[PDB]
C-alpha cells in the first residue's frame, strides 16, 4: 500500500501536521498523524516565572483568542485568592469575552473554505475584520497579543468612545453574515461537498472526551455557558444551537447561529453597564494608581515590592475550565505558596479533537481528509498542552 | 465580611461532603484518603492496585454517570520517597460535578492503564512515558509524541536543567546539521525572591 | 435552551416539487444567488497606498524604545532596576555606579530588541517614568549584530523626537 | 588569551585574516575557524552576494567583511593592522582579458609582503604547489615557482605550505573528469604513463593549517603535503566511468570559462613526486585519508542507487 | 416521534417491559453476591425504588418524570451498563479491607 | 584591540552629555526650612521629597530632582 | 522489593532479550546504509551496534535492563520505517565534534579544569 | 501478584551524558541573609552544584557561559530524604549540618544594678 505523507506540503491551509496514510488503494482505513512541530518548552518554562510575569504566555497559546485566553487564567487564580472582581470589571470581560467568538467563528469558516478552495469568502470577510482590531489597539496595547486581563481584574478603563463605536459596528454586521448564507447554505455543491462526512454520533463521541461543537450540534445538549457561571453572564438571554445529525454539515450550522447569538449579547450587554472602578481595592493584588504612587508613603512600598516579587498565594490544588470558542480549557494550576508557581498543566482542545480523527476518517476518500480537519478548527501551537 | 471578597456557599459544600462519604464506605479496599476542598472539590486518594475498577465503578452507575474524561496530567514531587503523582480529572455529565483521582506511584513500578476503561486516554497516557518514563501497562501502542527523536532525558522532571545539552547548529563541512554541546549567550540570571516572615497563619507547619 | 436547525421535512406534493425540479434542471439557483453576490464588484476598493497613505493608530500604541529626560538635560532614569526585574525576556541589563557628582547613574544599558517580547511592563514599572515605548515602527536593519541597542542609541533615539512622545503621555496619563 | 570550551562563542586568542576565500579551498578552511571561535577578518573583492553562504559558520561578531582590490596598497593594509597571524591563498587559473596574470603571483604576494609584514604580524603562510618548478613547463605551472623564490626574499621565515593536488567536493581537477560527457572519453593523452599525482583529501588540508596556526616554531620550516597510497595509476580514469556508470559568472552565461585547449591540459600531467625530506604533513599531523572511501560522495550521476 | 433526540440510538422498541426485565435481570444476579458490603444495600435500594415507579403505568412521557434519566430509550443505557457493572463485582473483591497503606507521610501538601 | 569592528562604520556616538549639565542651572533659593520638589510638573517626574537646607546653603539636588537646590 | 516487574522475572528472560533484537539490528545495518543514502562503510555500523550494548553491562538488577528493552525496541520503530530524515542516524556519530583531550598534561594548558 | 522481593541499591543512569562522575553536589541550610531578621527561609534543605568558569562575551561583556547545569535548586523536606535523593540517581556529594542558636537567657530588669556590672546608661 502506498504510504504518502501529504502534510509537510505547504499546500495553503497551514503547512504543518505531517502524518502518514496507509491507504488501501483509494480508501484510507489507517491514519496515524505526527505532532510536535511546535513543542516550544512551555510547561517547563513557567516554573521559573512569577504570576504577573508569566501571564502573556497564556496569551500566545492560541492564534486567535486574546481575551478568552487570560480569561481562563485570572479566573483560575482569583479563586485561590478569595477575591470577587469589582462589578464594572465583569461587564468588560463578558464584552471582550463575547467579541473573540466573533474572531474564531469568522476564521473557522473562511480558512475551512480555503482548504476547500474557495477564494472570495476569504477576502470578503477579513476586510470587515479590520474594523475590529482598531478596538484592540485602542484599549490595550497592540495589534493582537495583549496582556490586558490581570489577576486584579481589568488593567485600565477603556477611553472615551468605544460605545458609539461598538453600537456602530454591531448594527451593520448581520448583513455580512447574510452574505455567506447566500454563499454557502443555499448552494448545492458545497452541500454536496459536505454531507454525511464524519458521522460520529455514538457514546464514543463522548468517551473520546470531546468538548463543544463536535458535540451538542451532534446531539447531546450540554454546554459550560449556562450550567456554570463565570461573571455577570447568566443575567443575559440567548439560546444555544443544536444541529440534526452527527456530521460536519450539522456541526457547521452551529457556527452560523452562534454568530447570531453574539450580536444579541453585545446588544444586551451595553444597556446594563454601571459606572464604577477598575481594579480590586485592597491593593495587595492590584497596583495602586499612578497619581498615588508619587505622593504617599504607603503607595510605594505596596508598589515597589509588588514588582520585585509577586503576590502571596495560599497552597492547595485547584482546577477550572471555561468556554474557549472551540472547546473547554482545562488549567490544573498547582500552587506552592510563594511568588513563583509550581506545575501549571494545561488541557487544550485538539488532544481529544484530533486523536478521534482515527475513528472519524476511515471508510472514506483521501480528498475527504483535508475537508475533515477544517471542521474541528484545529490550531497548532495550541496542541502544545 | 465585605464586598470584593468571594461569597462562598454551603449547599455544594454539603452535598460534596455527603456524596463522597459513602464512596469509601462501599469500597474500603482501595480508598485510603478522601478530602473535601473548601471550594467544592473532592480528592479520592487511591493506592494504584484499584486503578482500573474504581474508574470502572465510576464508569457506570445509576447515581453517578461520570463518563467525561477531561484531564490526565502528571505532577512530580521530589522528597516524597515515591516521587511522581498521576492525577485524573473526570466529569459527571448529568450532575455538573467535578472530582479528581490522585494516585501515587514510583518510577519503575508500572501502572495498569485505563485503555479498555476509557478511549480518550490514547494520546494522554503516552505523554507521561515520553516526559517521565512512567511505563503504563498493556497499552497497544507506546511511542514518542511531543518530543524530538534523539532525546534521552524525559525532561519534565526536576533534574533536567532548563536548557538541554543539545544546542543545534549547521556547518557546510559536508551537508549535515550536527549536534553540539550547549552554549548560551547569557546566563539566564536566576533571582532570589522568597521574602521571609510567613504571610500565612492557617497552613502553619508542625513546629517539630 | 434549544434550537433545531436544519431540521425540516420536505413538502412532497404536486406543485412544490416543481420548485425543486426547476432548481436542478434549469439552474434558477446558483446564478440568481451566486452570480449576483459576486457582482457586487462596483464597490470602492479599500486599499491603503502604504508609502504614501497610512492607517489609523491609538495613543497607547507600543513600539520602539526610547529614554526621556527632564528640562534641560538630566537623564530622568535613576537606575532603580525595576524595569529589569519585570522584563519577561530579561532583555534589560544594567550596571550602575556612583558618578563623581554623587547621584547614581548608569554605565551599561541594554535592550535585547531581538529577545524583547514587548510586554511593555517597563513603561508601567518605572516610578520616575523613565523608559517609554515610543510609537514609531521604523525598523528592519540588515544584521543581527546591530539590533542590540546600547545606551548611546537610546538617548539619541529618545532625542530624535520628544514632542511625538510628550503629547501622547500627556493625553493618556489620567487613565493610568 | 583563551577562555572555556571552544565549542562556540569562545575567544581562543587568535585573530586571523584570510584573503581570497570565495573558491573551493578558502571557504572550507574558514569553516573551521568560526567553530573554535576567533576574530576572522575576511575581505572580499567585488562580491556582496557571493559570501552569503559563508556567514552561518561564525556565530556572532566573529566575522567581518571589507573591500579591497590588491593593486591598491592601503586596502590591503587598513584591514591587517590589527591582527596576529595572516595566511594567503589567492590566485586562480587562466589569464584575464584585463589583467596581467604574471605579477599576480609575484607582486600581489609582495603587496602583502609590504608594511603588512612590518606592522608586526607573525606566522605568515603562503601556499605553493608540489609541481611548481623553475623548469620550462609550464606558462602557469612555472611562474609559480618564480614567486616561490623572488618573494621568499621578503618574509625570511614563513613556513609556506606546499600542497599536492587536492580532491574534495567542488574542485576543478577531479570535476574535470566526469564533466566530459562527449562523443569520446579520451585520457591525457591516451597513455597511462605518468598518471597520477598525489590527491590529498580536503579535510587534511584544513587540518594542517589549524595545527600550524599555533604550532609553535613553524616559521621558515616549509612543509609538503603527502597524498594517498601511493603514487596512483591509470585506473583512476577507468574508476570514474565505472562507478559513475558512464558564483558570479554573468546573468545568462560567461563567454569564456572554458576547458582551455592551451597549457591547462599539461599542468596536471607533469606529476613530479618531489623531495621527501620535507617533513611536512605527517609531522604536522595527523592526516591519513584513502581515496576509495571518499569517492562515493563527490561523484554524482544518473543512477544514484545501484 | 421517529428521532430519539440524542443521535446514535433508536427507539427499539417497547417501553415498560424491556426495562421491567432488565431491572429484574439485575435483582436475580444481585442475590448472588455475599452480603457484607453495602453495595447491595444501596443498589437494591434504588432499583426497587425505580422498578416500583417503572411497573407499570402509562404513558412513556409520565415515566420520564420521577425517573431522572434522559429519554426512555436512554434510561435503558443507564442500567444497561449497570448489569455489566454488578456482574464484575463478583470477580474482584472490594468488600475485602484496605490494602497497601501509604508510608505514613505522603498526603501532606506543603512539601 | 577592539578597534577593527567599525572600519567603514563611522561609530555612531552620542553628542550631548548629562555627566555635567546640572552645573549650568540657576541654583534655586528660598530662605525657608523645608521645600517640596515635584519638579518637572505635578504627577510626573520625580516624587515628592522634603529637604533640609541649613548647612553650606544647599540641598544636594535631592538625588531625584537633579536640579541644584539651595538658598 | 515490593514492586512488580515489567516483562522479565530474574535475569534469564532478561539476557535472552538483549541477544534477541541484536540480530534485528544486525540485518538492519546493511539494510539502511543503502536506504538513507549516506556513505560510510557498513562494518563501522556493526561496530557501533555492539559498542552500545557492551557499555551498559555493569547492571546486576532486573527491570532496569527491561526498561532499556522498551527503549531498545522503540528505536527500531523509526528505524525500519523512514522517520529519521538523514540526520538522526548521523547523530549517533560524534563526527564534526572536536576531540576531548582526556589527558592530564593536555587539560592543564587549556581550561579551568572542565 | 508476581511480587518477587529482591534487593538492589537503585542507581539509575543513561539519562544524563557524562556528568555523573564529574561533579559533586552540596546539601546545606540557607541561613539568614543578615541585612534583616526574618527566619522563614530556614526549615528547607537545598542543593547547588559545582561552579565553573564565567568569561566575557566579547561583543557586550555579557556573562555568557558553558557549564550547562549551574542553576538547579530543589526544595527538600529534611535530612532523611536528603541523602536518599543523591544516592537514588547516584553522584557524589557532601553534607553540611543545621545550626540552631542558643535559646538564650535574656531578662530585662537586671540592667539596673546595685553592685553588678550589667548596667546600661545613656538610653
Ligand atoms: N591546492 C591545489 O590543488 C590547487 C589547485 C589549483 C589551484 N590552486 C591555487 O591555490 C589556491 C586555491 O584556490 P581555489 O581552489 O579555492 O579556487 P579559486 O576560485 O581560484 O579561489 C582562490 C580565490 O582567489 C580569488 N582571486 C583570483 N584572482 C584574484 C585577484 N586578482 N584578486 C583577488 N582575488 C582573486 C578568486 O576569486 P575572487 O576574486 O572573487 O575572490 C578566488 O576566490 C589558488 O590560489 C589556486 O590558484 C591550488
Ligand atoms: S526605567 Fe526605572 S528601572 Fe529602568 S533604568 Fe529607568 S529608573 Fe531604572
Ligand atoms: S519592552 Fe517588554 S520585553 Fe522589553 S523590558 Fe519592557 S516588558 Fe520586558
Ligand atoms: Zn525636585
Amino acid at each position: 500500500n502506498l504510504t504518502l505523507n501529504f502534510g509537510p506540503q505547504h499546500p495553503a491551509a497551514h503547512g504543518v501536521l505531517r502524518l502518514v496514510m496507509e491507504l488501501s488503494g483509494e480508501m484510507v482505513r489507517k491514519c496515524d498523524p505526527h505532532i510536535g512541530l511546535l513543542h516550544r518548552g512551555t510547561e517547563k518554562l513557567i516554573e521559573y516565572k512569577t504570576y504577573l510575569q508569566a501571564l502573556p504566555y497564556f496569551d500566545r497559546l492560541d492564534y486567535v483568542s486574546m481575551m478568552c485566553n487570560e480569561q481562563a487564567y485570572s479566573l483560575a487564580v482569583e479563586k485561590l485568592l478569595n477575591i470577587q472582581p469589582p462589578p464594572r470589571a465583569q461587564w468588560i470581560r463578558v464584552l471582550f469575552g463575547e467579541i473573540t467568538r466573533l474572531l474564531n467563528h469568522i476564521m473557522a469558516v473562511t480558512t475551512h473554505a480555503l482548504d476547500i478552495g474557495a477564494m472570495t469568502p476569504f477576502f470578503w470577510m477579513f476586510e470587515e475584520r479590520e474594523k475590529m482590531f482598531e478596538f484592540y489597539e485602542r484599549v490595550s496595547g497592540a495589534r493582537m497579543h495583549a496582556a490586558y486581563v490581570r489577576p486584579g481584574g481589568v488593567h485600565q478603563d477603556l477611553p472615551l468612545g468605544l460605545m458609539d463605536d461598538i453600537y456602530e459596528f454591531s448594527k451593520n454586521f448581520s448583513l455580512r453574515i447574510d452574505e455567506l448564507e447566500e454563499m454557502l447554505t443555499n448552494n448545492r455543491i458545497w452541500r454536496n461537498r459536505t454531507v454525511d462526512i464524519g458521522i460520529v454520533t455514538a457514546e464514543d463521541a463522548l468517551n473520546y472526551g470531546f468538548s463543544g461543537v463536535m458535540l451538542r450540534g451532534s446531539g447531546i445538549q450540554w454546554d459550560l455557558r449556562k450550567t456554570q457561571p463565570y461573571d455577570v453572564y447568566d443575567q443575559v438571554e440567548f439560546d444555544v444551537p443544536i444541529g440534526s445529525r452527527g456530521d460536519c454539515y450539522d456541526r457547521y450550522l452551529c457556527r452560523v447561529e452562534e454568530m447570531r447569538q453574539s450580536i444579541r449579547i453585545i446588544s444586551q450587554c451595553l444597556n446594563k453597564m454601571p459606572p464604577g472602578e477598575i481594579k480590586v481595592d485592597d491593593a495587595k493584588v492590584s497596583p495602586p494608581k499612578r497619581a498615588e504612587m508619587k505622593t504617599s508613603m504607603e503607595s510605594l512600598i505596596h508598589h515597589f515590592k509588588l514588582y520585585t516579587e509577586g503576590y502571596q498565594v495560599p497552597p492547595g490544588a485547584t482546577y477550572t475550565a471555561i468556554e474557549a470558542p472551540k472547546g473547554e480549557f482545562g488549567v490544573y494550576l498547582v500552587s506552592d505558596g510563594s511568588s513563583r508557581p509550581y506545575r501549571c498543566k494545561i488541557k487544550a482542545p485538539g488532544f481529544a479533537h484530533l486523536a478521534g480523527l482515527d475513528k472519524m476518517s476511515k471508510g472514506h476518500m483521501l480528498a475527504d481528509v483535508v475537508a475533515i480537519i477544517g471542521t474541528q478548527d484545529i490550531v497548532f501551537g495550541e496542541v502544545d498542552r | 465580611t465585605r464586598p470584593t471578597v468571594r461569597p462562598r456557599n454551603d449547599v455544594a459544600h454539603k452535598q460534596l461532603s455527603a456524596f463522597g462519604e459513602y464512596v469509601a464506605e462501599i469500597l474500603p479496599k482501595y480508598v485510603q484518603q478522601v478530602q473535601v476542598s473548601c471550594f467544592n472539590e473532592l480528592e479520592i486518594c487511591i493506592h494504584p492496585d484499584g486503578v482500573i475498577p474504581v474508574l470502572t465503578f465510576l464508569r457506570d452507575h445509576s447515581n453517578a454517570q461520570f463518563k467525561s474524561l477531561a484531564d490526565l496530567t502528571a505532577v512530580d514531587i521530589p522528597t516524597r520517597q515515591n516521587r511522581f503523582e498521576i492525577v485524573y480529572n473526570l466529569l459527571s455529565l448529568r450532575f455538573n460535578s467535578r472530582i479528581r483521582v490522585k494516585t501515587y506511584t514510583d518510577e519503575l513500578t508500572p501502572i495498569e492503564s485505563s485503555v479498555p476503561v476509557y478511549k480518550a486516554a490514547n494520546w494522554y497516557e503516552r505523554e507521561i512515558w515520553d516526559m517521565f518514563g512512567v511505563f503504563f501497562a498493556n497499552h497497544p501502542d507506546l511511542r514518542r509524541i511531543l518530543t524530538d527523536y534523539g532525546f534521552e532525558g524525559h525532561p519534565f522532571r526536576k533534574d533536567f536543567p532548563l536548557s538541554g545539552y543539545v544546542e543545534l547548529r549547521y556547518d557546510d563541512e559536508v551537508k549535515r546539521v550536527v549536534a553540539e554541546p550547549v552554549e548560551l549567550a547569557q546566563e539566564f540570571r536566576k533571582f532570589d525572591l522568597n521574602s521571609p516572615w510567613e504571610a500565612f497563619p492557617a497552613y502553619r507547619q508542625p513546629p517539630e | 435552551t434549544y434550537k433545531y436547525v436544519n431540521l425540516r421535512e420536505p413538502s412532497m406534493d404536486m406543485k412544490s416539487v416543481t420548485d425543486r425540479a426547476a432548481q436542478t434542471l434549469l439552474w434558477t439557483e446558483l446564478i440568481r444567488g451566486l452570480g449576483m453576490t459576486l457582482s457586487y464588484l462596483f464597490r470602492e476598493p479599500a486599499t491603503i497606498n502604504y508609502p504614501f497613505e497610512k492607517g489609523p493608530l491609538s495613543p497607547r500604541f507600543r513600539g520602539e524604545h526610547a529614554l526621556r529626560r527632564y528640562p534641560s538635560g538630566e537623564e530622568r532614569c535613576i537606575a532603580c532596576k525595576l524595569c529589569e526585574a519585570v522584563c519577561p525576556a530579561q532583555a534589560i541589563t544594567i550596571e550602575a555606579e556612583p558618578r563623581a557628582d554623587g547621584s547614581r547613574r548608569t554605565t551599561r544599558y541594554d535592550i535585547d530588541m531581538t529577545k524583547c517580547i514587548y510586554c511593555g511592563f517597563c513603561q508601567e514599572a518605572c516610578p520616575v517614568d523613565a523608559i517609554v515605548e515610543g510609537p514609531n515602527f521604523e525598523f528592519s536593519t540588515e544584521t543581527h549584530e546591530e539590533l542590540l541597542y546600547n545606551k548611546e542609541k537610546l538617548l539619541n533615539n529618545g532625542d530624535k523626537w520628544e514632542a511625538e512622545i510628550a503629547a501622547n503621555i500627556q493625553a493618556d496619563y489620567l487613565y493610568r | 588569551i583563551p577562555h572555556g570550551k571552544g565549542g562556540r562563542s569562545s575567544v581562543s586568542g587568535i585573530v586571523a585574516t584570510v584573503f581570497g576565500a570565495t573558491g573551493f579551498l578558502g571557504r572550507y578552511v574558514v569553516n573551521h575557524l568560526g567553530r573554535m571561535g576567533s576574530q576572522v577578518i575576511v575581505p572580499h573583492r567585488c562580491e556582496p552576494y557571493d559570501t552569503m553562504h559563508l556567514r552561518p559558520m561564525g556565530d556572532l561578531g566573529q566575522i567581518i567583511f571589507m573591500d579591497w582590490n590588491g593593486r591598491d596598497k592601503d586596502s590591503i593594509r587598513r584591514a591587517v593592522e590589527h591582527s596576529s597571524v595572516v595566511i594567503n591563498l589567492v590566485g586562480r587559473e587562466w589569464e584575464t582579458q584585463n589583467f596581467d596574470f604574471e605579477d599576480v603571483f609575484v607582486k600581489i604576494p609582495q603587496a602583502i609582503a609590504q608594511v603588512s609584514k612590518e606592522a608586526g604580524v607573525e606566522k605568515f603562510i603562503h601556499i605553493s604547489h608540489l609541481n611548481a618548478d623553475i623548469k620550462s613547463s609550464s606558462k602557469y605551472l612555472r611562474s609559480k615557482a618564480v614567486g616561490e623564490k623572488e618573494v621568499r626574499e621578503t618574509f625570511p621565515e614563513a613556513t609556506i605550505i606546499k600542497p599536492a593536488e587536492i580532491f574534495g567536493r567542488e574542485d576543478r581537477f577531479l570535476n574535470y573528469f566526469a564533466n566530459i560527457r562527449w562523443f569520446g572519453g579520451v585520457p591525457l593523452i591516451s597513455l597511462g604513463k605518468k598518471t597520477v599525482k598525489q590527491p590529498v583529501y580536503i579535510v587534511d588540508v584544513t587540518k594542517g593549517i589549524i595545527n600550524a596556526i599555533k604550532d609553535p616554531d613553524a616559521r621558515g620550516k616549509t612543509f609538503a603535503f603527502v597524498g594517498p597510497s601511493r603514487y596512483l595509476l591509470f585506473d583512476l580514469v577507468q574508476y570514474v566511468f565505472a562507478v559513475a556508470h558512464r558564483i558570479g559568472r554573468l546573468f545568462e552565461i560567461s563567454p569564456f570559462e572554458p576547458w582551455t585547449t592551451r597549457d591547462k591540459v599539461e599542468r596536471i600531467h607533469t606529476t613530479d613526486k618531489i623531495l621527501p625530506h620535507l617533513p611536512g604533513l605527517e609531522d604536522l599531523g595527523v592526516e591519513a585519508t584513502p581515496l576509495e572511501l571518499k569517492a562515493i560522495e563527490v561523484l554524482r550521476r544518473h543512477r544514484t542507487y545501484r | 416521534k421517529k428521532t430519539t433526540g440524542l443521535v446514535g440510538l433508536a427507539v427499539c422498541e417497547t417501553p415498560h417491559e424491556r426495562l421491567k426485565i432488565l431491572y429484574t435481570k439485575i435483582l436475580d444476579v444481585l442475590g448472588h453476591i455475599p452480603k457484607n458490603a453495602a453495595y447491595r444495600k444501596y443498589t437494591e435500594q434504588i432499583t426497587n425504588e425505580k422498578l416500583s415507579m417503572v411497573k407499570a403505568e402509562p404513558d412513556v412521557k409520565k415515566l420520564e418524570e420521577r425517573l431522572q434519566g434522559g429519554q426512555i430509550e436512554e434510561v435503558i443505557l443507564q442500567a444497561e451498563n449497570e448489569l455489566s457493572l454488578a456482574r464484575k463485582m463478583i470477580q474482584w473483591k472490594p468488600w475485602e479491607p484496605l490494602v497497601e497503606e501509604p508510608p505514613a507521610s505522603q498526603w501532606k501538601w506543603p512539601i | 584591540y577592539r578597534k577593527v569592528r567599525f572600519v567603514g562604520r563611522q561609530k555612531e556616538v552620542n553628542e550631548n552629555f548629562a555627566i555635567d549639565l546640572i552645573a549650568e542651572q540657576p541654583v534655586s533659593q528660598v530662605g525657608s526650612r523645608v521645600i517640596s520638589c515635584d519638579g518637572g510638573g505635578g504627577a510626573l517626574g520625580h516624587p515628592r521629597v522634603y529637604i533640609n537646607l541649613d548647612k553650606e546653603t544647599k540641598t544636594g539636588t535631592c538625588g531625584y530632582c537633579g536640579l541644584q537646590f539651595r538658598q | 522489593t515490593s514492586v512488580k516487574p515489567i516483562f522479565s522475572r530474574d535475569m534469564n528472560e532478561a539476557k535472552r532479550r538483549v541477544r534477541e533484537l541484536y540480530r534485528a539490528w544486525y540485518r538492519e545495518v546493511p539494510n539502511t546504509v543503502h536506504l538513507f543514502q549516506l556513505d560510510i562503510s557498513v562494518k563501522q555500523g556493526r561496530d557501533k551496534v555492539r559498542e552500545m550494548f557492551k557499555k551498559n553491562a555493569h547492571i546486576t538488577d532486573p527491570r532496569v535492563v527491561d526498561l532499556l528493552v522498551i527503549k531498545g525496541k522503540m528505536e527500531l520503530e523509526e528505524t525500519i520505517k523512514v522517520w529519521k530524515q538523514r540526520t538522526h542516524v548521523m547523530r549517533f556519530f560524534h563526527e564534526t565534534e572536536a576531540p576531548r583531550p582526556k589527558d592530564f598534561l593536555s587539560k592543564f594548558y587549556v581550561g579551568h579544569d572542565p | 501478584i508476581t511480587v518477587d522481593e529482591k534487593l538492589d541499591i537503585t542507581t539509575i543512569t543513561g539519562v544524563p551524558e557524562e556528568h555523573i562522575k564529574t561533579r559533586k553536589a552540596r546539601i546545606f541550610v540557607p541561613a539568614r541573609n543578615n541585612m534583616q531578621s526574618g527566619v522563614n527561609n530556614t526549615k528547607k534543605w537545598k542543593m547547588e552544584f559545582d561552579t565553573r568558569e564565567r568569561w566575557e562575551n566579547p561583543l557586550m561583556g555579557w556573562a555568557s557561559t558553558a557549564d550547562p547545569l549551574s542553576n538547579l535548586v530543589l526544595t527538600f523536606s529534611t535530612k532523611e530524604d536528603a541523602v536518599a535523593f543523591a544516592e537514588k540517581n547516584g553522584w557524589s556529594y557532601d553534607v553540611e549540618e543545621r545550626k540552631v542558636p542558643k535559646p538564650k537567657s535574656k531578662s530585662y530588669g537586671a540592667n539596673f544594678s546595685w553592685n553588678k556590672r550589667t548596667r546600661v546608661s545613656t538610653k
